[PDB]
């Protein structure tokens, strides 16, 4: 009982609107035409957005595409001078990052980090046929050191739409309960990346078993129990 | 209709599926868009490598055909200009045979083809339509027709036949025909009547396999 | 690393580790320590330090991988079906043959080290 | 008056000033003052050589100088290289060594000299003053973090070699001295690598310069005047 | 703006190599065939048969020779050579189990050294 | 078999759905995607019959007049050499 | 070095040789409305 | 910002196309993706 | 056995059957084969014996290797239908095949680029009642004539003449020999062995360049 | 080996000389040193070592084998392996096809010496180790 | 000297005509299809120019202005073929764009023209990978703004460009360059492929009839 | 093809060692649960462990036996890797290193070591014999494949049937398959095989010349558990307490009294999985002829 669509549907709205479009829908560049091209449910953006609605497939996947303005997680793989090599998802295509590109951007100073470190960038400009480019500090974090390569900590994957979730949403019930606990950090990474660090690796694989699990489960109502029950299983000691 | 299907069954991999008929057990598995290789890339469309992989034996010639034509089903369903540059590694596994692969391909074909077209729905991947395949028979002796045979009905056929089609708008329009798959014995005239069930039965196929998708994975949807 | 099996007389797995050794301090690589191979085979009750082929056919064999003068191992290969309970014993064995070996490695290459360096000066 | 050795030998695979002389795994000693260099590793006291090589203690530095090994690239030396590649604005070059040297493009003398400056045409014409397997002589600058170390020719002394013939030794029987370019009579002249490569070739006047056109250094012309009394005078060193 | 846009147009031969589709949508345009064809125009078909084999000599069967029926076919431009041996296993209605075939192997000499190429 | 659809701005002066058959010649083996290849045995019979159809539909008569197109390649062809 | 052949059928069916001297004529017909009808092309 | 100017001082239908999951969420980027967790 | 091929149920095997100065001649022929870039047909026919064989050339080809200065050549020697010849066999014949082409081809016209050579040894007749010995001298014929037609720069005609198990190759109208082969034969027979291979040598060039200045 | 091109001038010059030279100036008609070890194998039926004077080196191994010499043509068999190379590549091969040409079983080797029986002969492997060139 | 084979030899390096009593000395000057082949006959030694290719004789001069007589030879095919022109330096070479990359472009040869239009396309095979490839950096796109250079802003894969020759580089690739107003993006489809036809709006800019989409590349002056 | 991890997330996991903590939940020496399914065929079976999935199969056919044993039939087992278990892996790379160390082990764990009576393969000497043959597919890595392909191999030995014959010289009488029933197979000994996984947190020279024995051992490395570990050893053994195979092949050094007390462990973890096929091949085998008793009153 949704908006529900597929690949191959017929697309609901009129063609005189203007729209923005939103992912997961194509225009045909040959024949002008326009169509719902993946799988699941359409969110219609509601009227009154200034006459121009915006139309968007959620769709599941874990594959991430690289998309812009978008923060992901990282990891340094090579020292391709003036520009990083890092990827962001294993067998996934290595992205390009500016030496350069960073809060005291200073080009006579050469930054400091490493081959295997964690870094939080956010995608700068990448089109869907190029080497696509991240950035720590941007012009759009208005000059905002808030990006930043990561301590130690401990990271784990799991699904996009998850990890949308994680960042896009309040109602998300994960970090409510894991401030219950502890006082930690935590990095969001659109890459499916979810980058903590607490005081303690006693809680941090509390912090591990959890995630792995309700992102498993992926029913969020239950999650009161079952992250709680880790600590117990941590503090079976 | 004894098929039934799974979707997300894997775990490191992008789009898994084990489809189930009525005898043979596949699975496929989906990997992409990922790094292509030196010798793969196309500079503008996407770029499709397939392994099938047989229930017995090791990979051979009788698995090369199979594979080749399934490269052409795919090929139209896949936007292709959408992921250029790059790489999607599909991969099949005949698990059970339920027919004679000594002497026939034919429910695979259509089974692998309506198992790679669910991983690719966990995958998630740019596609163009909807589609289904279906094995069809003509026996020798009583010279009839039956879809979906079986293997013994498959030793008094005259003819096998699979039938792929593309299905649009609620997935009832045939868009287009993707493989038709004569073998065996024919004329003229019992080819439009091949079609014509053929016509109905992917439909009445597709139309069991639209709740089936929204079923599985509306709940792996978030609200 | 390159290896030429010219004549075959059993033994042969830890045959190759011992020339290695000799290989990598030929050109005096960096390196910690000697490493020594030896395959040391079990008739019935009965460790056979240094089988041969006649008697690598003839009964049960394991080869040691043995490190220096540790107890430590590099390689541990077992083909041959063993009863458990002498291995113990078994693995016992090898490590006093192995030390002789790194042993009669050491001098072998000193005698010829003081060959050098008494003639070039 | 014959052609060919052939003395026999049947039945053999083959025929068959003190200092310390320590092996690896073996221990020097567990004295926690000296310091601990080449040659040397350890855990805490136990002072544990890693070649076949001598004790060198200087002073209170112990370490261990092997006797085996390839040539060792020190800086000032005066060495041959023959050209192995050509990079972006790079060249490769063997020295006999570990790895190769390298040679930065603005590196090495112009014809004409500094009025010749720069220019980004130059990198279409890396060819044209050099190419593979050529032998020269290179004057070493400097090194980076491994040991790898880089080459120029900051002289005219310095420069593609011509008029002769090249032979090699290893690199331990050349004795170091103030001095290695040396003239013999015979006309003739060597040019003693440290690494282990010679070059032989006539007495030019810039070789007679020592002890008293510059458009010419890129040639694979020779002086055409060349005597077999020359030449055979050349066999006989 | 209504613009007049001149376009750069080449030799045919050019424009095959550059675009493969557009050249073939030029034929398409009078309704050709970039082999110089109209629609429908088949090529010819040109054979030789039993050269090759032995038996080609009904009056001498020669001696070393192992062929049993040749086939010699070519057709437009491409020259494809058939050729036939058998062997022998000690052997211990219209249904496919009665039906048995024979064991070809294919060459397509297209420049490329290397392996058994995939559309062989 | 090849089945092409057709563009306006193609043309050059002296919808549109064509049919090809004796298929060679790379540019139209890139670009043909509908495609029909057939095996018959000169009475009307048909050993096999091989659709992948990539680029335009398939009518019911483009598959018709390639069996018309069909029976006429091959017997001449078993008439031609008479073996 | 066989020189090819093109052939076709009528309505009937009946093999038509195709004559040579026409090809090159629609070749230089091919090479005519080409070169020349792809000069300026006049458009909004 | 001084140490550069002072001394100058002292002196056929309507498509409007694709975008990113970033721009459907309402605030814009000033979600703040680095978070600690305070005193609790 | 073999992966990758159709080779049959394994313990069959083929059939089996039992016993119960002369004129050489040619028919050459190019501009046949439309991927390459130079064709050439050769049959020939002599007293006992009939060959037939097919020289194919690729070139220009890219060299992702490396710089060269110049042009490489590659020589594909490969059975045809009836006769094997052995592997080693061949080889040894590509290797005698490169050295004479290497005083004739202007590589120094031809930078970083490729040469491939493929030779089908497509059938023979051997109706007989050192056997690839005499198949030597009509492979450079074939391929001197398929690299005339990709146009390759050659500075000579160059052919090899034969006389009993001796393959002698010539330029300059024979004035130059080029490239030498040698099987068993007799002692100090060199003399008459100039001879009739130079013949040869004279008769092949001249029907070679009527292949090609007569079309 | 990669040399340069004004030695190959040079060397060019100095062995076209028509008093020609040598870069080692040996006599036109010399050869270099060598060492000849042989019968250290004692596994075989013969062995070899030789050395060369820029230290190239190979080994050449004798089996032999009793055989029927009336099933079988090739009594003499020659096999051939070269350090660092592929058993495709070409110098391999010519080599390795050369020296069975070289002995035939009746050109220059005489095989009623390998002869046994009336119906048996002698089986043998020419079994080739080169370590470098 | 008209028509020639492979070895057709043709005239020795000097001849000698008397145009009106004072003498008056050849110099033929071997050029491509040629090769001065020294010959000793009976004793004495003799160059000769050497037809080395398929045609004809064609025997010219040109004298640099910026009683001998030199006299270029030349030879030629006459009534296909590309290894005849292969690519120098400098040349004018139509390629299709294979690969973009931050540092630089990366085509393959297809077509070199020629000098007082005239062309010679290759006749290779690119689904082999068989035929010569090229690299364009990204700064030698242009010399106009030559540091800030964005690069997705000129060229889009399978692109068709008028490009020169800068030199030879590797065996592998080429030295290649654009950097000119008249140079550059030649024709390309819409969208890779993915739409219709596209016509260089200005010089410097590229729209499409049908559509109303304009895309940005360093087109050719037209 | 590369998997990336950072340093440190390296160093997280060797902390956790330090500290007694491995990241699945289970003990150190503790193994993960396992099922076992069979398919409807004799010599069909899914085997499954958490994460890692495999699927294998047992076949025959008729064939002669070589000239080298003539008494004794043939059979081998295929590995062949496909990349749909995981990105890493080549299509089918027969010459990969980690391919071989999964198959010289069941090369040795099987056909050396002999589970299987090939002489019971001989239906007439030298003429007609079987072929048996081990297609093993691999479906998803968590690691434990060759464990995993130890046990699922020997499970689908233990299920397999093969059909009825009848000699007369030539006149081999193959029977049809359900008048005559299906016969299963000779087993001589069950092997099992463990991997054991290797941790140092120190460096080389404290493994070295410090003689604190200081390294940790763990059983069924999963994935991030995998991709850091210093040593690979397995062994195999059987009910009867002898070793089948043991095989390290380099890595970290490593004493030989933790050998020892390392495969003491390994033999209660096997034998108690051990009769647990043993129980569901028979209830299996049960259900198979309760639902034959389901079938000839229900027919």
């Amino acid at each position: 009982m949704s908006t529900f669509i597929f690949p191959g549907d017929s697309f609901p709205v009129d063609p005189t609107t203007p729209v923005k479009l939103g992912p997961g829908i194509y225009c045909d560049p040959n024949t002008q035409e326009i169509r719902p091209v993946n799988t699941g449910v359409l969110h219609v953006s509601a009227k009154g957005k200034s006459g121009v609605q915006t139309a968007y497939i959620d769709y599941s996947s874990k594959r991430y595409i690289p998309s812009v303005n978008d923060f992901v997680i990282g990891v340094i793989i090579g020292t391709f001078s003036d520009s990083y090599k890092v990827s962001l998802q294993n067998f996934s295509s290595s992205v390009s990052l500016s030496y350069m590109a960073f809060p005291n951007a200073s080009k006579k100073n050469r930054p400091t980090l490493q081959v295997g470190d964690l870094v939080y960038a956010r995608v700068c400009t990448a089109e869907k046929e190029l080497e696509a480019e991240i950035e720590c500090f941007d012009s759009t974090t208005g000059r905002d050191a808030g990006f930043g390569i990561l301590e130690d900590g401990m990271i784990i994957d799991v699904n996009l739409n998850f990890a949308r979730q994680l960042l896009f949403n309040n109602d998300f019930p994960l970090l409510k309960v894991l401030a219950a606990h502890t006082k930690f950090e935590v990095a969001i990474g659109l890459n499916g990346k979810i980058w903590v660090k607490c005081e303690e690796l006693s809680n941090t694989l509390a912090c591990y078993r959890t995630i792995m699990e309700c992102c498993q489960k992926n029913d969020t109502a239950a999650f009161k129990d079952i992250a709680k029950r880790q600590f117990k299983e941590i503090l079976t000691v | 209709m004894s098929v039934q299907a799974e979707i997300g069954i894997l775990d490191h991999v992008d789009g898994s599926s084990e489809f189930v008929s009525q005898d043979t057990k596949v699975i496929c598995s989906v990997t992409g868009p990922i790094e292509p290789k030196a010798r793969q890339e196309l500079p503008t469309q996407l770029a499709l490598e397939i392994i099938v992989r047989p229930a017995k034996g090791v990979a051979t010639t009788r698995e090369k055909v199979l594979e080749d034509k399934l490269r052409a089903v795919l090929t139209p369903l896949i936007t292709r200009h959408c992921y250029p540059r790059q790489l999607c590694q599909i991969t099949c596994q005949i698990l059970e045979s339920g027919e004679d692969e000594a002497e026939f391909s034919l429910r695979e074909l259509s089974c692998c083809i309506n198992a790679a077209f669910l991983a690719l729905v966990d995958a998630g991947i740019a596609l163009n339509s909807m589609c289904a395949s279906i094995p069809i028979a003509i026996i020798k002796d009583t010279s009839d027709i039956i879809v979906d045979p079986t293997a013994e009905q498959l030793k008094i056929s005259l003819s096998v036949h699979t039938l792929a089609l593309e299905f649009v708008n609620g997935g009832k329009v045939v868009k287009n025909v993707l493989l038709l798959d004569s073998n065996g014995d024919f004329n003229e005239d019992q080819l439009f009547s091949l079609l014509e069930l053929g016509e109905q039965k992917c439909q009445e196929l597709v139309t069991n396999i639209r709740r089936i998708i929204q079923d599985n994975i509306s709940p792996r949807l978030v609200v | 690393i390159e290896i030429h099996v010219l004549e075959q007389d059993g033994g042969i797995m830890g045959s190759l580790i011992n020339g290695i050794t000799l290989a990598l301090i030929d050109a005096g690589i960096s390196m910690f320590d000697y490493i020594s191979g030896i395959s040391v085979g079990l008739y019935d009750t009965t460790p056979l330090l240094d089988t041969n082929s006649l008697e690598e056919n003839a009964m049960s064999t394991v080869t040691l991988g043995v490190v220096g003068k540790s107890e430590k191992l590099s390689l541990l290969l077992v083909e041959d079906k063993i009863p458990l309970d002498r291995l113990e014993n078994v693995l016992a064995i090898g490590i006093a043959g192995a030390h002789r070996v790194r042993d009669l490695m050491d001098e072998e290459l000193r005698k010829h080290a003081q060959k050098r360096v008494s003639n070039a000066s | 008056s014959e052609v060919i050795t052939i003395t026999k030998r049947n039945g053999a695979f083959q025929n068959s000033s003190d200092s310390q002389i320590v092996t690896p795994g073996e221990l020097v000693t567990d004295d926690p003052i000296w310091m601990r260099g080449h040659g040397t590793y350890f855990l805490d006291n136990m002072t544990y050589s890693s070649v076949a090589g001598t004790v060198s203690r200087v002073n209170r530095l112990l370490s261990v100088i092997p006797l085996k090994g390839r040539y060792a690239p020190e800086t000032g030396d005066h060495v041959v290289g023959r050209i192995a590649e050509v990079g972006n604005k790079r060249w490769k070059v063997d020295i006999g060594g570990k790895q190769h040297a390298v040679l930065m493009l603005g590196s090495v003398n112009l014809p004409g000299g500094i009025l010749r400056r720069k220019s980004e045409s130059d990198e279409l014409q890396m060819r044209s003053f050099l190419k593979e397997g050529d032998l020269l002589n290179a004057e070493v600058q400097s090194l980076f973090q491994d040991g790898s170390a880089s080459l120029h020719t900051r002289s005219l002394k310095y420069g593609k070699l011509r008029n002769g013939m090249f032979c090699q030794v290893p690199s331990s029987l050349i004795v170091r001295a103030k001095n290695h370019t040396h003239n013999l009579p015979g006309n003739i002249t060597v040019v003693l690598g440290v690494n282990g490569y010679i070059w032989l070739r006539k007495t030019s006047q810039m070789d007679l310069a020592r002890d008293t056109s510059s458009w010419q250094i890129y040639s694979d012309e020779n002086d055409p005047s060349i005597s077999n009394n020359i030449r055979q005078a050349i066999c006989r060193y | 703006e209504t613009i007049e846009i001149h376009p750069i147009t080449f030799p045919p031969e050019v424009l095959a190599r550059i675009s493969p589709e557009l050249s073939l949508q030029r034929h398409l345009s009078l309704g050709i065939r970039p082999c110089l064809r109209k629609y429908e125009e088949f090529r010819d078909v040109a054979i030789e048969n039993n050269t090759l084999s032995r038996y080609a000599d009904a009056g001498n069967i020669d001696t070393k020779n192992n062929i049993l029926g040749s086939n010699v076919l070519k057709s437009g431009k491409t020259i494809v050579i058939t050729s036939i041996t058998g062997g022998i296993i000690e052997e211990t209605e219209d249904i496919i189990a009665n039906y048995a075939s024979v064991y070809p192997v294919v060459e397509v000499e297209r420049g490329r050294v290397g392996a058994c190429t995939d559309e062989e | 078999y090849g089945i092409v659809e057709l563009d306006p701005e193609c043309q050059l002066q002296n919808l549109n759905t064509v049919l090809i058959a004796d298929l060679d010649t790379e540019a139209e083996e890139t670009s043909i995607h509908s495609t029909i290849s057939i095996l018959a045995a000169p009475s009307g019979n048909y050993k096999q019959l091989t659709l992948v159809g990539g680029g335009a539909k398939i009518t019911p008569e483009m598959i018709k007049r390639s069996l018309l197109l069909s029976r006429v390649r091959a017997d001449d062809l078993s008439t031609r050499f008479n073996i | 070095p066989r020189e090819e052949h093109d052939i076709a059928y009528s309505k009937d069916g009946l093999p038509n040789k195709v004559k040579t001297e026409d090809i090159r004529i629609r070749a230089q017909n091919f090479k005519s409305a080409l070169a020349n009808l792809e000069d300026i092309i006049f458009e909004i | 910002m001084s140490a550069n100017n002072g001394v100058t001082g002292k002196l056929p239908n309507l498509i409007i196309s694709n975008v990113g999951y970033s721009e459907l969420r309402k605030p814009e980027g000033v979600i703040s993706g680095r978070k600690t967790f305070g005193d609790n | 056995q073999d992966r990758r091929r159709l080779l049959g149920p394994a313990a069959a095997k083929p059939m089996a059957f039992s016993n119960t100065e002369s004129e050489q001649e040619l028919s050459l022929h190019t501009g046949f084969i439309e991927n390459c870039n130079g064709s050439a047909l050769v049959e020939a026919r002599s007293l006992g014996h009939q060959t037939s064989l097919i020289t194919a050339v690729y070139g220009p080809r890219s060299i992702r290797g490396s710089f060269t200065s110049q042009g490489t050549i590659s020589i594909q020697l490969k059975n045809g239908l009836l006769e094997k010849y052995n592997t080693n066999e061949l080889k040894e014949v590509s290797s005698f095949l490169m050295g004479i082409f290497n005083s004739v081809v202007n590589l120094s016209r031809y930078p970083k680029s490729g040469i491939d050579i493929f030779v089908y040894l497509t059938y023979d007749k051997d109706l007989t009642n050192s056997q690839i010995s005499s198949l030597i001298p009509h492979c450079i014929t074939s391929i001197t004539l398929a690299l005339a037609d990709a146009g390759i720069e050659l500075v000579d005609m160059a052919g090899a003449g034969e006389a009993n198990g001796t393959v002698v190759s010539f330029i300059k109208n024979g004035e130059e020999i080029v490239g030498f082969w040698k099987d068993d034969g007799d002692d100090e027979d060199l003399l008459e062995c100039l001879d009739r291979c130079k013949e040869q040598y004279n008769r092949y060039r001249d029907l070679m360049i009527s292949c090609l200045m007569n079309q | 080996m990669s040399l340069s091109v004004a030695e190959k001038s040079y060397l060019y010059d100095s062995l076209a000389s028509t008093p020609s030279i040598r870069p080692d100036g040996r006599l036109p008609h010399q050869f270099r040193p060598i060492e000849i070890f042989t019968d250290f194998l004692p596994s075989s039926n013969g062995s070899s070592r030789i050395i060369a004077s820029d230290g190239s080196e190979c080994i050449v191994s004798i089996k032999s084998k009793v055989v029927d010499h009336h099933v079988e043509n090739e009594l003499l068999q020659v096999d051939v392996d070269i350090a660092g190379q592929r058993d495709d590549a070409l110098v391999v091969e010519t080599i390795t096809s050369l020296l069975n040409k070289v002995l035939k079983s009746g050109s220059g080797v005489d095989s009623s010496k390998l002869q046994l029986t009336k119906k048996y002969s002698f089986k043998i492997f020419v079994d080739v180790l080169v370590i470098s060139s | 000297p008209e028509i020639a084979y492979p070895g057709k030899l043709i005239c020795p390096q000097y001849g000698t005509e008397n145009k009106d009593g004072e003498d008056i000395i050849f110099n033929y000057v071997p050029g491509p299809g040629t090769k001065l082949i020294q010959y000793e006959h009976n004793g004495r030694t003799l160059e000769a120019i050497t037809a080395t290719l398929v045609g004809t004789v064609r025997c010219e001069e040109e004298k640099k202005t910026d009683t001998v007589k030199n006299i270029l030879v030349s030879v030629l095919p006459g009534t296909n073929d590309f290894a005849n022109n292969l690519p120098k330096e400098g040349d004018i070479v139509l390629t299709r764009v294979t690969r973009l990359s931050l540092q630089r472009a990366n085509v393959e040869i297809l077509a070199v023209e020629d000098k007082p239009a005239t062309f010679s396309v290759s006749q290779a095979s690119s689904d082999l990978g068989e035929t010569f490839r090229g690299i364009i950096r990204s700064q030698d796109v242009r010399s106009t703004d030559r540091d800030r250079v964005k690069v997705i802003e000129c060229f889009k894969p399978g692109d068709i460009v008028r490009a020169q020759v800068l030199s030879l580089g590797d065996g592998t690739n080429y030295y290649l360059t654009t950097a000119r107003n008249d140079l550059g993006v030649v024709f390309a489809r819409a969208a890779n492929g993915a739409g219709g036809l596209m016509y260089a709006t200005d010089w410097q800019m590229m729209t499409s009839p049908v559509t109303g989409a304009t895309e940005k590349r360093k087109c050719a002056k037209p | 093809k590369d998997i990336e991890i950072s340093a440190s997330e390296s160093k997280f996991i060797l902390e956790a060692l330090r500290q007694n903590y491995r990241l699945d939940g289970r003990s150190f020496d503790q193994f993960r649960d396992v099922e076992i399914t069979f398919g409807k065929e004799f010599g069909d079976v899914s085997v499954k462990m958490g994460n890692t999935k495999v699927h294998c199969r047992i076949s025959c056919q008729i064939a002669q036996p070589y000239e080298d044993r003539p008494f004794e039939g043939l059979f081998v087992i295929s590995t062949e890797i496909s990349p749909m278990a995981g990105s890493q892996f080549e299509n089918g790379n027969i010459t990969g290193e980690d391919e071989v160390l999964c198959s010289r082990i069941i090369e040795k764990s099987v056909r050396r070591s002999g589970a299987l009576d090939v002489e019971g393969l001989c239906i007439v000497a030298g003429s007609k014999c079987w072929a048996v043959r081990a297609d093993v597919h691999f479906l998803d890595c968590d690691g434990g494949f060759i464990d995993a392909s130890c046990i699922a191999v020997m499970a689908g030995l233990m299920h397999f049937k093969k059909p009825d014959i009848t000699v007369h010289g030539e006149q081999i009488i193959v029977h049809p398959v359900n008048e005559r029933e299906p016969v299963p197979l000779g087993i001589l000994h069950i092997p099992i095989c463990v991997t054991f996984s290797f941790f140092n947190p120190q460096d080389t020279e404290e493994n070295i010349k410090g003689e604190t024995n200081s390294e940790i051992s763990i059983i069924d490395a999963t994935l991030k558990e995998e991709l850091l570990r210093d040593g690979v050893l397995t062994v195999t053994l059987n009910k009867n307490r002898e070793v089948v195979q043991v095989s390290k092949a380099g890595g970290l050094p490593m004493d030989a009294l933790t050998l020892m007390k390392c495969c003491h462990e390994a033999y209660s973890i096997i034998e108690k999985i051990t009769d647990q096929i043993l129980q569901l091949l028979k209830e299996d085998s049960e259900k198979r002829n309760k639902y034959a008793a389901m079938l000839t009153s229900e027919n």
